[PDB]
């Protein structure tokens, strides 16, 4: 569908350029993950009322969207300032900024610090995968 | 078309009698008249409370026996087959196992109602 | 992967074409190890039943050793056959498709310029 | 993606056997004996050719044979035949067993006048052989050539070269 | 055929949605299973008729036979649930969280 | 099947009513018998992977026969073009399409 | 149960999977799965307490729902192609709901939530059947259509099962719940490799079964339902301490035990297909299983928990169990890695 | 008459919507009876006969047992109907509106795809053997006795084993 194409547009242009569009794409992706997580949370751990369920859906989605926005913005600004399109380090900085955001929203320096390292490493490895042609779900070959 | 026509007339006739019965007579609604009947004294509870079923096992046995007859109702077409011996054995085996199932439930006191 | 191959009998433990292969030695190291596992099974069974580990039930111990070796021999024959079929198919496929498997003429080290990386 | 070829309306004009089902059923037993050769030719064309457009010539001979059969009834046995099919037409299933009296009168007539013997029970349901100058269709399904099977690998079995070759296992 | 099969598939989807979205009565859910069975019976029957596949008409009957066995077991289980708790409510069936 | 017991014993518990072209009661051929017979026969002996590409003609024909997507669309187009012309007063259906035919036979 | 009932019900439990594995027709495969559900319910609820009633009911409603979705796929495919088997031309959505519904039948995550609860509510010998014999029929169907399955859904189910099997088993003090999470983790490995090499799915199934069967027999010996109960083994049946420890380490996939082989070979085959990222994630989180097995080994054979005075009366009594099937499976589930080439091809 | 089968399959859809909302099983049981009758009519409409009458007969028996079980084990003081709860009523009305919308939109985008409101009635019966005799659905079902005996073996076994199963489940 066109929704898939809207996500392929992230890679249509090199990193460090069109930072506005790349921030919308990652903000949208973060929001979707927040909606999925919120759905499982309210279904399996129901709230005391409907207004608390809806309140928790908004808390998860906006927090997840905020993490995706900070990751997408920081990654592009970092590549723009450093003039290094193909550097996995730009993605590590963005993933750390996302990890710091998660800690700031949940009021936890341990989640900020632990979030920064794990999310930075995951984002840096994603860039290495994009550069080196790794497949997440390869089809059978042999 | 004809079967649809007559059944609609049957529905039409029944509904007309209901409308006549509800709009022709003189009415006089008051609370004591419309309260539920129970031999002149008031009910002590709802009629909507659980009513125990002592033949519940016979009832769910009837579900299985009703699919057994569904397997038997093609027999008028099946007796037309060239493969008469095969059909006959299948029908004999089907009836016999159903009999054995009934015999087992009978000897297990499954047809006795619970107390 | 091999199940749908030509001339595949269903549920045949040892196809007759397997009788061209050399049978395993009765003292094959894999069959000797099988018999050792059967011996361990007998000893473990004695332990679990609070019996003298080495002494009790030598008839039971002997049956454990013989069953493991007996089963292992026939299973080893089947495994030998499956590996032989795999090579028979692989090489046969290579011959039917010589364009996918060219002989690569390799160059001597007199012509190859490997980069030197000084250690220092 | 080809054009489907259809015969013209002019090619499909025939003299219709436009009599009712009781008329056909009343005459059906003698009709089956009298027009068998033409009827079996047409049915062999249809089952061999699997195409109604390839059997139009034989279909028209079926109609002409049926009209020649009924004109023989009309000229010799009109009144016994009319009394029979009218009685047969009364029944909701057009059953033979309600008009045995009228059937016998018709059967006797076509026997004396035309020599027609009614076939016995079982005779019309037989499979029969028919002779035809029409060639046998060679590819009635218009099927393509089948794809060629995979080449088979031949030779005797040898042991796996260097054993299983599974990592560090020697054998 | 096209529009009938669309509506029948939607009817199955609704019955499955009914199965997946519990209310209180276990019996109401057992009825939703019978709804899915009913939809699948008609879909199989209509397909066999539309293709003139007379050798497949045994299959819809076998669908009902095993559905009857499934429904009989479901009701048998419901008797057990009612005996324990005096209702068929599914919120009581929560002892196995610990 | 996962276990080919039926093939090993040479019996048929459920192999013989697997598709449209199978044996039918009283020899009443199912819809698309000839197309399914052609598709099954093209595919035989070459395996599923090859059959997908090399029997593509037979499968498409059989698929069209059974589901009739193209037949339904083609008739929809003719009937839609007829609706447009009749409203514009440029087409008049013949008597035999209006219920006043000369019936055959 | 009287003997006639046992024979009929156990025969039907055996029959269902045999029908599924031998059937060409997808409807007869579904019939086989129907026999399994119906026949196992009376065994699940045989002891008749509120927990067994809960377990049998939760098992019934999950399994019956999954069975309807499987039937929908079969009927939709019959509508599409006029046949009773899935083909290369079967609509991909039809195949994806088959995969979804079969994975719910197997208890793969995220359709796993029922399985630890049902296993907890039933006798150990029924948990054994639930986690071994009852896996074969749904897996057998999947193996038949392995070229048709979507690798994306499989890997996502597989990694989810390994992750939740791991974290799930980490919080358990109940043995029946630990085995259920061990089942889910191992099913995640079986499924990951199915679209690439279904023979390695069967290799993992066999090794899982011969590990799980003697583990259940060891629990059955004293009816040890909790960590604290199994921690009394040193006083009740100390001879079992060696084999339980090795079976637990084998279930965790520690070399040089037989249970290392399925994880090793599946990683090898996944990386022959460039499935490097999933294989790395799978192998890393499988270490979390070894943690809770080790904690279990700590409380049984490597330390001695406090015992009680009544246990002395147990030491006066003779036992007649385990049968010699325990020793055979226990040895072959731990000491057969040297024979690895004969198990994969 | 060209809308006849679409109307029936549309009624069937509403019946399953009513069942899905799960009022008291009394009205759920009634909903399945009406859907079963509507389902019988659809099978008849496609040229069926035996199969349509079977499924109605089986479901008439099945819901009578469910009625008996409902009055004993699934009843409350105030059984719910479709109208009793505003929330259930709203989703009943909204569900019907979404059916009209879904059929309307799908008609627009494809016009001949899943929905073909222009061609209703033209694609019900495809082929019919005009001069045939042995064609009714009962003949096909009867092949269980001759050509498809394995289908009847498994069906018979499941009913037989079902007796032993339900006796075990229900004993105390
Ligand atoms: C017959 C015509 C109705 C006459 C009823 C009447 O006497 O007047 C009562 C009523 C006058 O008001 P009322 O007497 O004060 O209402 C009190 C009733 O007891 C309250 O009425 P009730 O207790 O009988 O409950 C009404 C309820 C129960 O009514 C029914 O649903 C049964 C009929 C459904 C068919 O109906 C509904 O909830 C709305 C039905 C919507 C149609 C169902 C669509 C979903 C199901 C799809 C399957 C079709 C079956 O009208
Ligand atoms: C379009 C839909 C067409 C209709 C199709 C219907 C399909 C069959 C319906 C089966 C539903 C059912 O049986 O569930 C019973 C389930 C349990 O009912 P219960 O145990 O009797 O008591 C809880 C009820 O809330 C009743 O107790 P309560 O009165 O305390 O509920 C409080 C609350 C409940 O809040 C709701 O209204 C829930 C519905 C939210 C709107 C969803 C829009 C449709 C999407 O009501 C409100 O105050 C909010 C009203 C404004 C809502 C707009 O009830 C519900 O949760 C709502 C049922 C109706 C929702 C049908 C929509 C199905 C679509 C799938 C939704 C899930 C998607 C999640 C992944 C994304
Ligand atoms: C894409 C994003 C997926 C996000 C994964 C779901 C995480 C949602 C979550 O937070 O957990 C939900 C549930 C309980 O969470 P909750 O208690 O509300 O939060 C902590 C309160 N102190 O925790 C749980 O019980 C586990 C959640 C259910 C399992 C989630 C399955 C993930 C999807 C796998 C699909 C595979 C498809 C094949
Ligand atoms: C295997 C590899 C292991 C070896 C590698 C080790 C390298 C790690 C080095 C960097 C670690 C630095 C951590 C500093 C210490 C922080 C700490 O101890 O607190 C962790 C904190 C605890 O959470 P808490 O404060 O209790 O709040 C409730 C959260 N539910 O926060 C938490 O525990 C929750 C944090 C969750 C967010 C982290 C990201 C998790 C998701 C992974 C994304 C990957 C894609
Ligand atoms: C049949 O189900 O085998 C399945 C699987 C082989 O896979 P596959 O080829 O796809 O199956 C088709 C024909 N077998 O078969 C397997 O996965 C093999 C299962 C092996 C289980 C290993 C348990 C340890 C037992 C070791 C003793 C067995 C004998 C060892 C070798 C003896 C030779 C000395
Ligand atoms: C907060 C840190 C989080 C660490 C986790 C890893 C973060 C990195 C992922 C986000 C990167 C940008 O987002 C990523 O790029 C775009 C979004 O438009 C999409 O990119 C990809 O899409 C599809 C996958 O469906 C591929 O076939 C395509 O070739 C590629 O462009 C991905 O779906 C998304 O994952
Ligand atoms: C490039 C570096 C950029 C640095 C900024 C990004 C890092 C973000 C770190 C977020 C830290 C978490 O945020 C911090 O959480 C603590 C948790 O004690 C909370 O702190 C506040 O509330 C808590 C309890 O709620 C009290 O105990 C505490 O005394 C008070 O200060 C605040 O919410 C915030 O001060
Ligand atoms: C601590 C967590 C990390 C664990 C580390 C795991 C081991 C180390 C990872 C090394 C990364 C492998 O690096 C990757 O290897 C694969 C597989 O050969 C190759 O990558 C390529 O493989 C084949 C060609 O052979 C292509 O079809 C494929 O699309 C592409 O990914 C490259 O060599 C490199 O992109
Ligand atoms: C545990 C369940 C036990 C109950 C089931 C027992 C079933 C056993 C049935 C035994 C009776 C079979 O009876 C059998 O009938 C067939 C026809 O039907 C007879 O068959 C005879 O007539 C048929 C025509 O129908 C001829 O084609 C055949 O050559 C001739 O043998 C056999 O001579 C007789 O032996
Ligand atoms: C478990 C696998 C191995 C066994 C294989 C199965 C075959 C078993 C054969 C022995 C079975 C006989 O088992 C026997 O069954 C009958 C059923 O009629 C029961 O008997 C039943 O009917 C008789 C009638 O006189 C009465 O005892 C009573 O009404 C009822 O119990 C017996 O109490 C039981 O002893
Ligand atoms: C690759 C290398 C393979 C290493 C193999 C591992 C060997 C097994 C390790 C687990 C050890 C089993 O655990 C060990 O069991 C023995 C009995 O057998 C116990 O033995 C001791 O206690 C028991 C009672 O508890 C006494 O009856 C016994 O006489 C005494 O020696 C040990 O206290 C316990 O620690
Ligand atoms: C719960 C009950 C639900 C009721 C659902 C709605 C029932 C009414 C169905 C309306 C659907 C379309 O219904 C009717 O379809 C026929 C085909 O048979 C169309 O057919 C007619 O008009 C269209 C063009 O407008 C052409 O096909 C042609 O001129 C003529 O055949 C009708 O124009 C349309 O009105
Ligand atoms: C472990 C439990 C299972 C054992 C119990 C069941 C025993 C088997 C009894 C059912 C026997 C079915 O037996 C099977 O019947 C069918 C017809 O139905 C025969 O089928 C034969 O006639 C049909 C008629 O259409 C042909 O199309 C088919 O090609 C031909 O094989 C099989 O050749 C025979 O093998």
């Amino acid at each position: 569908a066109m929704v898939k194409r809207f996500f392929e547009s992230y890679h249509e242009v090199p990193d460090g350029t069109q930072c506005h569009r790349k921030t919308y794409i990652t903000t949208a992706l973060g929001g979707i993950c927040g909606i999925i997580g919120s759905a499982y949370s309210v279904s399996l751990n129901p709230a005391d009322s409907t207004l608390e369920a809806v309140a928790r859906v908004g808390r998860y989605t906006f927090t997840a969207a905020a993490i995706g926005a900070m990751f997408g913005l920081t990654t592009c600004v970092s590549a723009q300032v450093r003039e290094k399109p193909d550097d996995p380090l730009n993605y590590f900085i963005g993933g750390c900024a996302g990890g710091l955001t998660l800690g700031a929203r949940t009021h936890s320096y341990g989640t900020a610090a632990m979030g920064c390292v794990y999310m930075g490493t995951a984002a840096a490895l994603f860039k290495i995968g994009k550069l080196e042609g790794w497949e997440l779900f390869p089809t059978p070959k042999v | 078309m004809n079967l649809y026509t007559v059944i609609f007339i049957n529905i039409l006739l029944s509904l007309t009698l209901i409308l006549v019965a509800f709009w022709l007579p003189q009415m006089n609604l008051y609370s004591e008249k419309a309260n539920p009947y129970e031999c002149g004294f008031d009910p002590t509870s709802s009629a909507r409370l659980p009513f125990s079923m002592k033949f519940f096992l016979v009832a769910i046995t009837f579900l299985l026996f009703d699919l057994e007859i569904a397997l038997l109702l093609p027999l008028p077409w099946a007796i037309q087959t060239i493969k008469t011996s095969t059909m006959m054995i299948m029908a004999f085996i089907l009836v016999t196992i159903l009999s054995l199932g009934l015999a087992y439930e009978w000897t297990q006191k499954g047809l006795e109602w619970t107390e | 992967m091999m199940n749908g191959r030509p001339g595949h009998e269903p549920l045949k433990f040892l196809p007759d074409e397997a009788r061209s292969l050399p049978p395993p030695k009765l003292n094959d190291p894999r069959l000797v190890y099988m018999g050792l596992l059967g011996y361990c099974t007998g000893l473990m069974d004695n332990m679990l039943r609070m019996r003298p580990v080495m002494r009790a039930g030598l008839h039971r111990q002997l049956l454990f050793v013989t069953s493991f070796v007996f089963a292992g021999y026939f299973y080893l024959k089947r495994q030998n056959y499956l590996y032989a079929v795999k090579d028979h198919d692989m090489f046969g496929y290579i011959k039917l498709h010589p364009e996918d498997f060219p002989e690569k003429e390799k160059k001597t080290y007199a012509e190859i310029l490997e980069p030197f990386h000084p250690v220092r | 993606p080809g054009i489907v070829e259809l015969p013209t309306l002019e090619e499909l004009k025939v003299e219709e056997v436009k009599v009712s089902s009781a008329v056909l059923k009343a005459a059906a037993h003698h009709y089956g004996a009298q027009c068998d050769k033409t009827n079996k030719e047409f049915m062999l064309c249809r089952w061999e050719e699997k195409d109604p457009r390839r059997c139009l010539k034989e279909g028209k001979l079926v109609n002409g044979c049926a009209l020649n059969f009924f004109r023989q009834i009309k000229s010799h046995c009109a009144e016994p035949f009319t009394e029979y099919w009218t009685c047969l037409d009364y029944s909701n299933m057009q059953l033979f067993r309600h008009c045995r009296q009228q059937q016998a009168k018709f059967d006797q007539c076509v026997l004396d006048k035309l020599g027609w013997v009614r076939p016995d029970l079982g005779q019309l349901s037989k499979v029969t052989k028919v002779k035809t100058d029409r060639p046998l269709p060679e590819n009635p399904y218009h099927s393509r050539a089948r794809p060629e099977p995979n080449p088979v690998i031949e030779g005797d079995l040898k042991p796996a070269k260097h054993g299983t070759r599974f990592f560090f296992w020697t054998v | 055929m096209p529009s009938t099969f669309f509506n029948l598939t939607m009817a199955f989807s609704l019955s499955l949605l009914g199965t997946l979205m519990f209310r209180s009565h276990l019996m109401s859910t057992l009825l939703c299973l019978e709804g899915m069975v009913l939809s699948l019976f008609i879909m199989t029957s209509v397909t066999s008729l539309n293709s003139n596949s007379m050798s497949s008409m045994p299959i819809p009957i076998t669908i009902l036979v095993f559905a009857a066995c499934e429904a009989a077991v479901g009701l048998a289980l419901l008797v057990k649930v009612s005996n324990t708790y005096g209702t068929d409510y599914v919120q009581n069936l929560n002892l196995l969280q610990c | 099947p996962f276990l080919d017991i039926q093939k090993k014993l040479g019996i048929s518990l459920d192999r013989h009513f697997m598709f449209l072209s199978a044996e039918q009661p009283y020899k009443n051929a199912a819809r698309c018998h000839a197309f399914e017979k052609e598709w099954i026969e093209c595919a035989h002996g070459i395996g599923g992977t090859r059959a997908k590409k090399e029997c593509k003609i037979e499968f498409d024909d059989f698929e069209e026969c059974l589901l009739r997507y193209k037949t339904m669309r083609r008739m929809h187009d003719i009937k839609k073009q007829r609706e447009k012309l009749m409203k514009e007063g440029k087409y008049t259906p013949p008597p035999h399409h209006s219920g006043r035919e000369e019936p055959r036979p | 149960m009287n003997p006639i009932t046992l024979a009929i019900i156990y025969f039907t439990i055996f029959l269902g999977p045999v029908i599924t594995m031998s059937s060409t027709n997808l409807m007869l495969m579904w019939v086989g799965l129907e026999f399994s559900l119906l026949a196992i319910i009376p065994m699940l609820i045989n002891k008749k307490n509120p927990r067994s009633t809960e377990a049998a009911t939760k098992y019934f409603v999950t399994q019956a729902t999954a069975s309807m979705i499987i039937l929908l796929a079969i009927v939709l495919n019959y509508k599409q192609l006029g046949t009773w088997m899935f083909q290369q031309q079967t609509n991909g959505l039809i195949l994806n709901m088959t995969l979804m519904a079969l994975s719910m039948k197997l208890g793969l995550a995220p359709f796993h939530f029922w399985l630890p609860e049902v296993t907890q509510g039933i006798p150990l010998h029924m948990g054994l059947i639930l986690l071994t014999w009852q896996k074969i029929a749904p897996l057998s169907i999947l193996i038949q259509i392995y070229p048709l399955l979507n690798s994306t859904i499989i890997l996502m189910l597989a990694i989810t099962s390994i992750f939740m099997g791991a974290w799930g088993g980490l919080n358990q003090t109940q043995m029946r719940k630990i085995m259920a999470y061990s089942s889910i983790a191992h099913m995640g490995w079986m499924l990951a490799i199915l679209p690439y090499n279904p023979s390695l799915t069967l290799l993992n199934l066999m090794i899982y079964i011969i590990l799980t069967a003697p583990m259940f027999m060891a629990l059955m010996l004293n009816n040890s339902m909790t960590i604290n109960s199994i921690s009394l083994l040193w006083n009740k049946t100390p001879a079992m301490l060696t084999m339980i420890s090795l079976m637990l380490l084998s279930l965790g996939g520690l070399p040089p035990l037989t249970g290392f082989l399925p994880k090793w070979i599946i990683i090898t085959e996944l990386m022959k297909n460039n499935c490097l990222i999933m294989a790395t994630l799978m192998a890393m989180m499988a270490l979390l299983n070894l943690f809770f097995y080790t904690r279990l080994i700590y409380s049984t054979s490597l330390t001695m928990f406090p015992t009680n005075n009544n246990s002395k009366m147990m030491t006066h009594q003779t036992k007649t169990k385990p049968n010699l099937m325990f020793s055979t499976l226990a040895i072959m589930s731990t000491m057969t890695l040297p024979l690895a080439p004969q198990l994969i091809t | 008459m060209n809308n006849y089968i679409f109307v029936l399959s549309s009624l069937f859809l509403v019946g399953c919507l009513g069942l899905a909302l799960k009022p008291s099983p009394i009205y759920g049981g009634l909903g399945l009876i009406v859907s079963g009758f509507v389902g019988c009519l659809m099978v008849l409409g496609f040229g069926g006969s035996f199969l349509g009458l079977m499924v109605f007969l089986i479901y008439l028996g099945g819901m009578l047992v469910v009625f008996g079980y409902t009055t004993a084990m699934a009843t409350e003081e105030y059984p719910e109907t479709w109208g009793s709860n505003w929330l259930i009523l709203g989703f009943l009305v909204l569900g019907v509106i979404m059916e009209v919308f879904l059929i309307c939109v799908l008609n627009y985008y494809d016009e001949v795809g899943v929905i073909n409101l222009d061609g209703l009635g033209d694609w019900l019966m495809y082929e019919v053997d005009d001069v045939g005799v042995m064609l009714e659905g009962g003949i096909g079902v009867a092949a269980m006795y001759s050509c498809a005996t394995w289908m009847m073996v498994v069906a018979g076994w499941s009913l037989f084993a079902g007796i032993f199963i339900i006796i075990e489940i229900t004993r105390d």
